[PDB]
RNA sequence: UUAAGUUAGAAAGGGCGCACGGUGGAUGCCUUGGCACUAGGAGCCGAAGAAGGACGGGACUAACACCGAUAUGCUUUGGG
RNA sequence: CCGAUAGUGAACCAGUACCGUGAGGGAAAGGUGAAAAGCACCCCGGAAGGGGAGUGAAACAGUUCCUGAAACCGUGUGCCUA
RNA sequence: GUAUGAGUAGCGAAAGAAGGGUGAGAAUCCCUUCCACCGAAUAUCUAAGGUUUCCUGAGGAAGGCUCGUCCGCUCAGGGUU
RNA sequence: AUGAUCAGGUAGAUAGGUUUGGAGUGGAAGUGUAGCGAUACAUGGAGCGGACAAAUACUAAUCGAUCGAGGACUUAACC
């Protein structure tokens, strides 16, 4: 793995802010190395949404940030990034093995130079 | 580091001000040659 | 750990044989006609590899 | 006639960092001068980009030229007015600093 | 074909000569301001408030110059 | 007698700006053109800045604007160079 | 006045990420969510000192150790009972 | 360090994922039973498992562009 500027509580706190923007989302703007390094997070997740147990739940949660995708008329209660990855991001790629996201090069950042990618997971 | 200049409105017009210096002879002789090479603020 | 002697205009010059910067890399989209780089999606139309993004 | 030229005069970039990127467009179409400046990552390319498109303007609306048959005959950049400022460093001394500006002339002809 | 031998050419960059630009402000020319004097005049102002200032006055007013709540000015006698 | 590094510190809003608690120390900075006639209008640009057009004897006199040296920075090339 | 050193040293203690918006132009401006830091202070008043730096509408030459559509910066009107 | 070197670019196992493993740690969550309770036992060498191994084109190595020879003269041997 690759270190990324940061220390490791650092480092962590940015993989499970990234990894929660690409569920909710489902298409990021990013850095080149920032997004080669979210590309496995986001799949191994994904996988233990495949599971579908409680374990892989609770083993998820420990993971996924606490924050709504959106309310809905159900009393309107909202659903949140774990009640998503596990009910709308998974069950997509039943019959798919590996290989949930694609990165998509895009150019250089005006301010910086930074060579910026778009990850989105198809 | 405390430094050199530490500043007061009364500790500088007793000192320099004008009625300080029109208070004797040789601040009168400063206020004249002030006034003879035509500075814009006597004393002050 | 201070220079000795000035640098002299032929020196300077040699020395900056190596300081330019290359070419980028680019070829035209099959789509647009217009330039962009490999590897790349053009700004132009949108595209990469075939398909709109 | 046969040749139109646009300048930019004293832009705030320093010359040292504008002739790295005009020996780049020098002697080529002007097609391809465009794109060689839209895809290198410098802060002196939109500068370049547009004085050679005023250039190519400027050929087609002053001469009647035809765009498709141009080449960059010529590009240089010169020295401008600079500024002088200063910077503050240890044990009360200041150190100075030059806020220098550049000339940018670029020259399209047919070929 | 092979063996032995000889000599050209080259420029990533550089040197010299020339041509054309940019920066910079010398030199030339000029005078608005000074320097040293000559001839004449005048050599003091103030409690009837001085020298020097602060704040104000314009249709618009930051500054110079002028003026003082009669304030970018008032009365009178001459010039034009 | 000087002619803008000269002549007063000050030819220009100078004992000013700036420096110092204070007494005090104390600069830099002249010139478009005969006349603003100070570039209507078109084009590239967000603008600055340019290319035409026009005024002018001159715009390579376009608001540090008469002249415009040297250091210094570049572009092109005739001869030489691993 | 202009070079050489040289596109070199430095850019002054610290956690940010993504999505929308504005715009000619956005890592740097505005909004939202998550994360993080101080908390006998990095919180609230108030003297000295400063002297308009306060608020609103425009602005992007110079200042801001980068960028800037922003600002304790520029312009014009206000504001202290 | 960066260049460089080496393994690959759909004529594909180059990197990530996925499926099986392995080292390592050591008996997961949920439920049940015993006990007033801390806790203990079972389901069960369980669960987790960066960098290690083998399979597998699911994701990315797409498309294109650039450079790169026609070989001087003299003499000597079959020619
Ligand atoms: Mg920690
Ligand atoms: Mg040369
Ligand atoms: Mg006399
Ligand atoms: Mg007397
Ligand atoms: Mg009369
Ligand atoms: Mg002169
Ligand atoms: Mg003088
Ligand atoms: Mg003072
Ligand atoms: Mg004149
Ligand atoms: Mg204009
Ligand atoms: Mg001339
Ligand atoms: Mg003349
Ligand atoms: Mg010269
Ligand atoms: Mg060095
Ligand atoms: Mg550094
Ligand atoms: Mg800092
Ligand atoms: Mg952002
Ligand atoms: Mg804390
Ligand atoms: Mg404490
Ligand atoms: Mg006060
Ligand atoms: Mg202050
Ligand atoms: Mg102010
Ligand atoms: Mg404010
Ligand atoms: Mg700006
Ligand atoms: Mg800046
Ligand atoms: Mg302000
Ligand atoms: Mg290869
Ligand atoms: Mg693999
Ligand atoms: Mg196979
Ligand atoms: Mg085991
Ligand atoms: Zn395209």
């Amino acid at each position: 793995y690759r270190k990324l500027g940061r220390t490791s509580s650092q480092r962590k706190a940015l993989l499970r802010d990234l990894a929660t923007d690409l569920i909710v989302h489902e298409r990021i703007e990013t850095t080149e190395a920032r997004a080669k390094e979210i590309r496995k997070v986001v799949e191994k997740l994904i996988t233990s949404g495949k599971k579908g147990d409680l374990h892989a739940r609770r083993q998820a949660a420990a993971f996924i940030r606490h924050e709504v995708v959106e309310v809905v008329q159900v009393k309107n209660r909202p659903v949140y990034a774990l009640q998503k990855l596990f009910d709308d991001v998974a069950p997509r790629y039943a019959e798919r093995q590996g290989g949930y996201t694609r990165i998509l090069k895009k150019g250089p950042r005006r301010g910086d130079g930074a060579p910026m990618v778009i990850i989105e997971l198809v | 580091m405390k430094r050199t200049y530490q500043p007061s409105k009364r500790k500088r017009k007793k000192v320099h001000g004008f009625r300080t210096r029109m208070s004797t002879k040789n601040g009168r002789r400063v206020l004249a040659s002030r006034r003879r090479k035509g500075r814009k603020v006597l004393s002050a | 750990a201070v220079p000795f002697r000035r640098t002299s205009k032929a020196k300077k010059r040699k020395r900056r044989t190596h300081v330019k910067l290359q070419l980028p890399g680019m070829n035209e989209c099959s789509n647009c006609g217009e330039y962009r780089l490999s590897h790349h999606v053009c700004p132009e139309c949108g595209q990469y590899d075939g398909k709109d993004v | 006639v046969t040749s139109a030229k646009a300048v930019a005069k004293t832009v705030r970039i320093a010359p040292r960092k504008a002739r790295i990127v005009i020996d780049l467009i020098r002697g080529k179409q002007v097609g391809e001068a465009i794109a060689i400046l839209k895809y290198t990552p410098r802060s002196a390319s939109p500068i370049i980009e547009k004085v050679l498109k005023s250039a190519i303007a400027n050929a087609e609306h002053n001469y009647d030229l035809d765009i498709n048959n141009l080449v960059v005959e010529e590009a240089f950049v010169d020295e401008g007015p600079t500024l002088k400022r200063f910077r503050p460093r240890a044990q009360g001394r200041a150190s100075a600093i030059n806020k220098r500006t550049s000339h940018i002339t670029v020259v399209v002809s047919e070929v």
